């Protein structure tokens, strides 16, 4: 159609453009004007935590947008997996894992 | 002549024969982990050109 | 009019490059870079498969493959973490002591 | 919608190839997360527009997030002063068999029947309705999984 | 599909496992007791275990688009649960001497036996993936569970690289299955083709790239390096499940996706299966010839048992008795590994430290421990097919459908593999009467002396009486 090609040219614009934009500045103020530790495993924890939730995640951001199409029946399905992402979560508390603090 | 019993040096040849093979066989077994993931990769090769001839 | 054939060449040309990093490379991480290449190219394959029958088992079965990359990765970054700390270094080619 | 497919397959080509070859693991993740970006723009070519989204989102937002932070972690040291993967009694022999492999599954894809991919977009509403329909024990199990995945990692990425 | 409430009867083992690992997973959470946790675990796979026969007066049928439950399914799941609950057993006095946090790995194992659950009840090709990754990365957990121990740790590594390459592996090969045939059910693999054109080159090709992952997973040859150092550096308890459950689950995922889908009667396929077979009897006989150390050469035993196993499934489109002869094996192959294994683990166990050696020093035994050498014996003389075992009984049901197909080169594998298995296992026996120069006390370890003493008592009189297990494997037929 039109309007779409309307559309995926406009986006396509708009990205050339910021990029351009941020491009040329980077260009210009190189241009212009003269011139003249071993960390702690809470991190890797945090992150690998943000990982495995944000697959979780995913699987309910499916689950969000075809909510009414799934019925009761979805909602006692993805009650079940909330409840292992909170159970998952309570044991991650409880363990101390989420705790940065000693 | 027959005072070593020839014919059972002849039959106690597949047993030499099997400890040869097997000390051959396990030169595999170097315990790299780089030439575990080389033989599984030579392994799929083998068997996806075996199935593409047969 | 995309071919199917082009797409799965690409989803093979990408899991054999994976699988070259995997074995040339001695370093772990590198080792672990490979193995997130090729499930990816599976990954790949498998949607490339699915948009060729219209079908969304291609992007379920994408879901279940990067749930599964997800957590090899997090469990071969623990190990390797583990390695580092233990080692003070990478090789894995240091690591074969059970041999024959 | 062909040429944006060609385009990103060739630069996630190049940036793998650019990934298995290097020393820097800062830069050869930067050209992964390069190539991840490229195979999502693939996956939107092909009408596979929730794909692309978890792509960019999980595997190039997430997975490779990790990977970064686990390099940052290291301070990556007898890796650059080796550089034993680019001498050839060392590749040539893997690429030789690579080249083989893929040489073989190409030639396996050619004998196929292909009535082309039409790309029509399949939204993440019909991926929800069959996540949660005909695939309900993917979804629990691979929640177990991802647990398992959450247990194994917490037990062996600690310092005490 | 919707799910009805008789289709959540018939996945009560699933069900039941997944709310002990939840429960487990709380009680963790309230406070960490290891005999609490075990308890939980245990009764958990108990009442799965029992629940069993609920499955069983509910029928056999289709739960979902991706489950089967039937009669074969139910003999997998009670096999799995059975080396599950053995593995628990074993488990707790081995881990009593643990200094680090034990009660993760009664977790792990709820979620690996899930797995097992998951590829006994799989009938789609990502059921069979779920299946595989549910059960591998557990075993990731468990191999390098004593981390600070050297070889656990390295064990550890090479299993999830090799086991995550095996999964990309695995994955192409279903995802080039996926693009031949446009459906993932393991009926309608290979269903579109026609006329004599069953071999597609992308669906061989799949086809195998999948077998390449599952043979793997099977320590077929040449997917077989990883096994004796797997088995070695893992701990011993962890080793008993995988050898048992995880080998057990994955054959029978397999016999069932060369039972149902058209393609596995593929004449190419057969001829690479038989080749493995063939390879994986023979090495993995002779690489057993010179092996001091236990682990290893039960890693080399599993090889070869696995190529047996083999061998019965490509005779599965010729006799009809093929997944007889797979079951009592696998019953037989179950009982005498837990034994072997469970011998292993107890005088294993407690685990004495990270930095000592964790040698078996089976020299000698009957002089101190008579009962467990007496165990031991009678599982080396069961794995060797020597009569009086129900490892006897397995491999006359090999060979029995090896001659009904006429597979006379697998026939004399067989038979040349028997013959060095022979020398190594009666050389351990052995070792076991002779004499050593030099060189318990709770309920749980005299629960693990009762695990292999009953396993003992079943191999022996399953050896002299097999009728029972035939007519239990007989009522395990599956969906026609
Ligand atoms: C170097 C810079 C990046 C170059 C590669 C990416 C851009 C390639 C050129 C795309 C131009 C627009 C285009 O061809 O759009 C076609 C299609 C539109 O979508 P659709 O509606 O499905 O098309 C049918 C039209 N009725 O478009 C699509 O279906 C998707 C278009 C590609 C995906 C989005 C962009 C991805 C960018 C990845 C960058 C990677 C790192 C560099
Ligand atoms: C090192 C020790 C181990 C040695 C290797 C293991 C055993 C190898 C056995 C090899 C058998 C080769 C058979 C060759 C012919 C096969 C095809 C054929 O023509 O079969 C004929 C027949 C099937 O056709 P059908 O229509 O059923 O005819 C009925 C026949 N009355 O076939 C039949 O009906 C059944 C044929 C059975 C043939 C006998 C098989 C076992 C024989 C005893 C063992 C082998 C010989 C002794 C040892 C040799 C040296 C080691
Ligand atoms: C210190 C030990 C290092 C071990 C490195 C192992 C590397 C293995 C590389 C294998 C290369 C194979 C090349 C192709 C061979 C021919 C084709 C396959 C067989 C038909
Ligand atoms: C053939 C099937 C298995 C039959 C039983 C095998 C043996 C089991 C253990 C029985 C007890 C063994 C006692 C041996 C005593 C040796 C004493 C030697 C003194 C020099
Ligand atoms: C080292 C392993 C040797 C195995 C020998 C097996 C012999 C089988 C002969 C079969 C002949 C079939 C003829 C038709």
């Amino acid at each position: 159609s039109t309007e779409v090609i309307a559309h995926h040219w406009a986006f396509a614009i708009f990205l050339i453009v910021a990029i351009g934009l941020c491009c040329l500045m980077l260009v210009g103020g190189w241009f212009l004007g003269g011139r003249a530790l071993r960390l702690s495993a809470k991190f890797y924890l945090v992150a690998m935590f943000f990982v495995i939730f944000d697959v979780e995640a995913l699987y309910l951001f499916a689950w969000s947008t075809s909510i009414r199409e799934s019925g009761w029946v979805g909602f006692v399905e993805a009650a079940i997996f909330i409840f292992v992402l909170l159970a998952g979560l309570v044991y991650l508390v409880r363990i101390g894992a989420l705790d940065w603090t000693p | 002549l027959l005072k070593r019993d020839p014919l059972n040096s002849m039959m106690n040849i597949p047993a030499v024969l099997s400890r040869f093979a097997g000390k051959g066989l396990l030169l595999s077994e170097n315990g790299y982990l780089r030439w575990y993931v080389a033989s599984m990769s030579i392994g799929a090769v083998v068997v996806l050109a075996l199935l593409m001839v047969l | 009019m995309i071919p199917l054939q082009h797409g799965l060449i690409l989803a093979a040309i990408l899991f054999v490059l994976g699988l070259t990093g995997l074995v040339i490379r001695r370093n772990l991480l590198f080792m672990l870079i490979g193995l997130e290449i090729m499930i990816n190219a599976s990954a790949l394959a498998f949607v490339v498969a699915g948009s060729y029958w219209g079908q969304t088992d291609g992007q379920v079965m994408y879901i279940l493959a990067i749930s599964l990359a997800a957590a090899e990765a997090s469990i071969g970054l623990a190990l390797l973490l583990q390695l580092h700390r233990r080692r003070q270094n990478l090789n894995i080619d240091s690591v074969s002591e059970m041999r024959g | 919608m062909e040429f944006a497919f060609y385009i990103c397959g060739l630069i996630a080509i190049l940036a793998t190839l650019r990934v298995i070859t290097h020393t820097n693991p800062v830069h050869a993740l930067l050209y992964l997360i390069i190539s991840l970006l490229a195979i999502s723009g693939v996956f939107f070519s092909l009408g596979a527009y929730f794909a692309g989204a978890l792509e960019i989102i999980v595997y190039a937002g997430a997975i490779m997030v990790l990977f970064v932070f686990v390099v940052m972690m290291l301070n990556l040291s007898e890796i650059e002063q080796e550089r034993q993967w680019l001498k050839p009694q060392v590749w040539i022999g893997p690429a030789i068999l690579s080249a083989i492999m893929l040489v073989v599954i190409v030639y396996a894809i050619l004998g196929v029947n292909d009535q082309g991919i039409d790309g029509t977009p399949i939204s993440a509403k019909a991926v929800g309705i069959t996540l949660f329909g005909p695939y309900v024990l993917a979804v629990e199990l691979a929640s177990m999984l991802l647990l398992a995945g959450l247990v194994v990692a917490f037990h062996v990425g600690r310092e005490e | 599909m919707t799910i009805t409430p008789q289709n959540l009867i018939a996945l009560l083992p699933l069900l039941i496992v997944g709310l002990t690992v939840v429960v487990v997973m709380l009680s963790i959470a309230w406070r960490r007791n290891h005999f609490l946790n075990a308890t939980l675990s245990v009764i958990g796979l108990n009442a799965a275990l029992v629940s069993l026969w609920f499955v069983g007066q509910a029928g056999a049928m289709d739960v979902t688009p991706l489950m089967r439950v039937d009669g074969f399914a139910m003999l997998y799941t009670g096999l799995v649960l059975l080396a599950s609950l053995a593995t628990c057993t074993f488990a707790y006095p081995w881990l009593e001497g643990y200094n680090d946090n034990k009660d993760e790995f009664y977790l792990l194992v709820l979620i690996a036996a899930l797995g097992g659950i998951l590829l006994a009840n799989a009938n789609h090709l990502a059921s069979l993936f779920l299946g595989i990754e549910l059960i591998s990365l557990p075993l990731f957990g468990l191999v390098g569970y004593a981390f600070r121990q050297k070889r656990s740790l390295e064990a550890s590594i090479k299993y999830t690289i090799l086991s995550a390459a095996a999964s990309s592996f695995l994955l192409f090969g279903m995802a080039l299955v996926y693009a031949q045939s446009g459906d993932l059910s393991f009926v309608a693999l290979g269903k579109n083709l026609g006329d004599g054109m069953l071999n597609e080159p992308l669906l061989l090709a799949g086809f195998g790239l999948m077998i390449v992952g599952l043979g793997f997973k099977l320590s077929l040859v040449p997917f077989h390096l990883w096994t004796p150092d797997v088995y070695q550096g893992a701990p011993a308890p962890v080793s008993t499940f995988l050898a048992t459950a995880s080998k057990i689950a994955i054959f029978g995922v397999v016999m069932r996706l060369f039972l149902y889908a058209p393609v596995g009667d593929s004449e190419a396929i057969r001829v690479v299966l038989a080749i493995i077979a063939f390879a994986s009897i023979i090495f993995g006989n002779l690489m057993a010839l010179s092996q001091t150390n236990i682990k290893r050469l039960l890693g080399y035993s599993s090889i070869s048992h696995l190529g047996y196993l083999l061998v019965a499934l490509i005779a599965l489109q010729t006799g009809e008795m093929s997944m007889e002869a797979v079951g009592v094996y696998l019953a037989g192959y179950l009982f005498s590994s837990l034994g072997a294994f469970g011998v292993v683990s107890l005088m294993s166990s407690p685990y004495r430290g990270p930095d000592a050696d964790s040698l078996f020093s089976y020299r000698g035994l009957f002089w101190h421990r008579p009962i467990l050498a007496a165990v031991m014996t009678v599982m080396m003389l069961s794995l060797a097919g020597i009569p009086m075992t129900l490892g006897f009984i397995g491999k006359f049901y090999v060979l029995a459908v090896g001659v009904q197909a006429h597979l006379w080169w697998l026939v004399g594998a067989v038979v040349v593999g028997s013959a060095i298995g022979l020398y190594y296992y009666l050389r351990v026996a052995v070792s076991l009467y002779l004499h050593a120069p030099e060189q318990p006390s709770n309920w749980q370890y005299s629960a693990g002396g009762i695990v292999v003493l009953i396993s003992a008592l079943l191999v022996l009189v399953l050896g002299v009486w097999p009728q029972p297990l035939i007519s239990i494997v007989r009522l395990a037929m599956p969906l026609m």
